[PDB]
RNA sequence: AGUAAGGUCAGCUAAAUAAGCUAUCGGGCCCAUACCCCGAAAAUGUUGGUUAUACCCUUCCCGUACUACCA
């Protein structure tokens, strides 16, 4: 399953805020 | 004591692996594979690290020895896009590539099919899986380049 | 020539031997290293205490999460067991029918590796998609070993 | 058997004509070694004071 | 020889194209992890830009002490508007395609979040039975090689498959009916080999009557009860 | 001079051939 | 046979930021060469160990040095 190890978080003491974005690839696929 | 039947009751080093001090690559037999590197490439740092942890824990439950878990250097690539009605390239975004490698060994040939099926079914979105046999070049790629050694070598050439 | 050309090459080898036998430094990982910009206290956001209801909701969710992941492991563990039992039983049947084919079946696959598989995308590729025009520039820092 | 060739500028007239010509002859044998794929190892080389050769020794 | 007939079957499987949708329980966990991540994260450059811009507006309205006129053309909140407008214009690919709507169990463009297994229909004794692709073993050829040859024998296909290992993933042994059962040919021993469909698809000559692609849940509609049980062992639905 | 033990010696059941594959204690408890 | 001691730019010495001189290369000066002027390049005998190294210790090698006596 793709959700087996997808629900994660940044495991760092100090880190800047990260935003969920969609990366459109050259073929139109997104991640 | 030597003559007593209880001789050698206190022996303990025969139960311990001999640790008497880079690493030789052990090629597998006709029925087992050699040292394998499991590359995990993704644009998200969290996804790469999390799945490497999952693979590391999966091998332990499967009684597969893990040689070493380490991270490859992060690759940063600028993303530029052409402006509308213009011929000038302008920076759009910055993308960083994070690679996590888990090194395993002693994988059975028959069990390789099952092991590869499980890991590929659990591959997260945006994460690229690449399993390669361990080679000296891959290990040497983790070290800083030495221009001084190259300059001297160029003179010899 | 004998005192200049010959002596030059001998000293070049000595320098090579010292460098080859010297320890090699690993390339640092930027992910593990904390940038100094984060050390600045200006980026420290204020902390808001969670309410009693909010903490209670998270605690119950984590308790439900433990059971959910345990069931996922059971399904995965049984999946591996189901494959292993079927494969081993198939090999035993093959050996009885033809021992020669059994020997080839248990051999390793030289063409198996390298094995590359890409993760599923969030959306399928568009059949008619035109990506914008642009260029990829690599700005990865190069680390060199000196002394 | 290998040859240790030596060229010397004979003292027969004034100027550096003898000495300048020795350089041309020495280069001729060095180039002839390359033409015959012979290894030319330089042993002695004493240049003159006007771009010539006083005496030179080499091993072929 | 042997009374049993050696058969090499190919278990061609299409890996999922899109990620499986999150369960309702996972959606709650995903939001919490995102919420926790924001709480423990430091101020980003975008966040710092917005805070300073708000202060500049206060430093320009409360007192006329600002000594700079140009400042910044675009504010942080205004910059978010441009990103939001572009996202709305862009259209994402359809996770559920026309094949799912029409229940076209022949195309590979159906159930991109699931696993598809190739099934073909073969006629034995004037009876149509849905089985996995298979071929008879031949001298001077490995058991896995027969499965590879089976892919080449399909009806006008350019598909490329990646076999995993040499040992079979399962077996299925059956005996012929007593009407034709003889000592020379007592039955057959089918051996299954799994492979991953990298690229390629069948042509448009024959589609409905030739091959079908179904998941494990709906795999029982085509396979016989005895044949289905063996297939469901080495085929996972994770 | 040696004398055989009167019974099973400690750690005799430990298989030294597969010592690498044997599970270790890994903890004090 | 013993014991002492030395191994460093091409060469020779000084220092262990491994420098100066000559030699060497490039330019200028001169009808030309040399001198001269400007600029550049050039090395720790080797082995391993000395926090880590170098001047140290030590492995090995070349050369050097003194002693080898009394019946
Ligand atoms: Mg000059």
């Amino acid at each position: 399953d793709s959700s087996r190890a997808s629900l994660t978080r940044v495991h760092r003491q100090a880190y800047a805020r990260l935003y969920p974005v969609l990366l459109v690839k050259q073929d139109g696929s997104t991640i | 004591y030597k003559t007593k039947p209880t001789h050698g009751i206190g022996k303990y080093k025969h139960l311990i692996k001999a640790e008497e001090p880079v690493r030789a690559i052990n090629l597998g037999t006709d029925y087992e594979y050699g040292v394998l590197n499991i590359h995990l490439t993704a644009y998200d740092m969290t996804l790469a690290e999390s799945y490497a942890q999952y693979v590391h824990n999966l091998c332990n439950s499967l009684s597969i020895k893990v040689e070493e878990s380490y991270a490859m250097p992060t690759k940063t690539i600028e993303v530029l896009q052409l402006q509308d009605q213009g011929s000038k390239m302008l920076l759009d975004s910055v993308l960083t590539t994070h690679e996590r490698v888990v090194q395993i060994s002693g994988l059975s040939a028959t069990f390789a099919e099952i092991f590869l099926e499980i890991i590929q079914s659990s591959l997260p979105e945006g994460v690229r899986l690449s399993v390669k046999e361990h080679t000296e070049e891959d290990f040497k790629g983790r070290f800083k380049a030495r221009p001084e050694l190259e300059e001297l070598l160029a003179k010899l050439k | 020539d004998p005192k200049k050309d010959q002596e030059a090459k001998e000293r070049l080898k000595r320098k090579i031997r010292k460098l080859e036998k010297a320890t090699q430094e690993l390339i640092p990982i930027e992910d593990f290293i904390t940038p100094l910009k984060f050390l600045d206290k200006a980026r420290e956001r204020p902390q808001v205490e969670l309410t009693f209801e909010e903490t209670e909701r998270r605690a119950l969710l984590l308790k439900k999460w433990s059971l959910y992941k345990q069931q996922e492991r059971k399904m995965e563990r049984d999946t591996i067991r189901a494959m292993l039992e079927a494969q081993q039983e198939a090999l035993e049947e093959l050996q009885l029918e033809s021992p020669k084919l059994h020997a080839e079946a248990i051999k390793r696959d030289p063409n198996l590796f390298p094995f590359e598989k890409e993760g599923p995308h969030y959306t399928p590729p568009i059949p008619n998609y035109q990506p914008p025009e642009g260029r990829y520039n690599d700005i990865t820092k190069v680390y060199t070993q000196v002394e | 058997n290998d040859v240790i060739l030596e060229v010397t500028a004979g003292r027969t007239t004034g100027g550096d004509i003898c000495q300048q010509f020795t350089r041309e002859i020495f280069d001729m044998y060095q180039n002839y070694s390359c033409y015959k794929h012979w290894q030319f190892e330089l042993l002695n080389y004493t240049p003159a004071d006007y771009g010539g050769l006083h005496h030179a020794a080499a091993r072929i | 020889g042997s009374p049993w007939r050696l058969l090499g079957a190919l278990c061609l499987q299409r890996p999922p194209v899109v990620s499986k949708p999150l369960t309702p329980l996972q959606e709650e966990m995903a939001s919490l992890l995102q919420q926790i991540e924001i709480e423990r994260s430091l101020y980003s450059d975008h966040e710092l830009r917005a805070l300073d811009e708000n202060q500049r507006l206060a430093k320009k309205k409360a007192d006329l002490h600002d000594e700079e006129d140009e400042q910044d053309i675009l504010l942080a909140q205004d910059l978010e508007d441009m990103w939001e407008q572009k996202f709305l214009q862009f259209k994402l690919g359809a996770r559920i395609t026309e094949a799912d709507e029409k229940n076209d169990r022949t195309s590979l463009n159906r159930k991109l979040d699931r696993n598809l297994v190739l099934l073909v229909r073969e006629k034995f004794g004037d009876q149509d039975v849905w089985i996995l692709p298979q071929a008879e073993w031949q001298p001077g050829e490995t058991l896995r090689g027969t499965a590879e040859r089976t892919l080449a024998t399909l009806s006008e296909n350019n598909m490329e498959a990646k076999f995993l290992g040499n040992a079979p993933c399962g077996h299925y042994t059956f005996k012929f009916p007593q009407a034709m059962r003889t000592e020379s040919n007592l039955g057959a021993k089918v051996f299954f080999f799994k492979a991953l469909l990298l690229t390629g698809d069948f042509s448009q000559a024959g589609n409905k009557g030739h091959h079908v692609w179904v998941t494990k849940d709906e795999l029982g509609d085509y396979l016989k009860p005895k044949y289905l049980a063996q297939v469901r062992r080495f085929v996972s639905d994770l | 001079r040696r004398t055989p033990p009167l019974g099973p010696m400690p750690n005799s059941d430990i298989d030294l051939s597969n010592l690498e594959r044997l599970e270790k204690y890994r903890s004090f408890d």
